[PDB]
């Protein structure tokens, strides 16, 4: 287990977040005064840049 | 200028997971119905009295015209 964990890197760290992060669909579950809480395709935006 | 709170559930879908031009021409007939059976009314009224005007000019004008033609 140690092994498996210490073999994560900066690199794998990034190759697993783009396999999972980049611009995938989120799914969003609120309640309570969440009149401010932005929609939808605001979160949908923001799972990537565009500077990059 | 405040938000008023109505205490709604809201259920969204994602803009990837549902089809997007087809509601366009989807139920096309029913769309043409309303469109014409709600607004006979107002395109009657828009455009008969330019209509009538027009043909009451036109009527005048040849009955003129064949007057003064000698
Ligand atoms: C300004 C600004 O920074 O906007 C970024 C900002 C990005 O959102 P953010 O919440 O600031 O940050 C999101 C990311 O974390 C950060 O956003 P990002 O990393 O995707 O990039 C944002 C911005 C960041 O720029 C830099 O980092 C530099 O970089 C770019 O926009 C890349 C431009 C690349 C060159 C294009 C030619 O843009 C918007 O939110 C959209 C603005 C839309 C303006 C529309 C104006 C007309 C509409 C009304 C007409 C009537
Ligand atoms: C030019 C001025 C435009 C004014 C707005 C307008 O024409 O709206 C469309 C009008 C009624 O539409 P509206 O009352 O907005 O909505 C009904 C429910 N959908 O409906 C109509 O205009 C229908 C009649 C059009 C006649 C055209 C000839």
């Amino acid at each position: 287990l140690f092994a498996r964990i210490d073999a994560v890197d900066a690199s794998t760290i990034k190759r697993v977040a783009n396999r999972f992060i980049y611009d995938k669909d989120v799914a969003i579950a609120a309640m309570g005064p969440i009149q401010r809480l932005p929609d939808y395709n605001w979160f949908r935006r923001r799972t990537y840049w565009n500077r990059y | 200028k405040q938000i008023v709170p109505v205490k709604s559930v809201i259920y969204a879908l994602s803009p990837f997971q549902q089809k997007v031009m087809t509601g366009l021409w989807k139920d096309l007939p029913t769309k043409i119905h309303h469109k014409v059976s709600e607004n006979w009314i107002s395109a009657t009224l828009l455009l008969g009295p330019l209509v009538g005007t027009y043909a009451y000019v036109q009527n005048y004008l040849e009955k003129e015209k064949l007057h003064h033609r000698y």
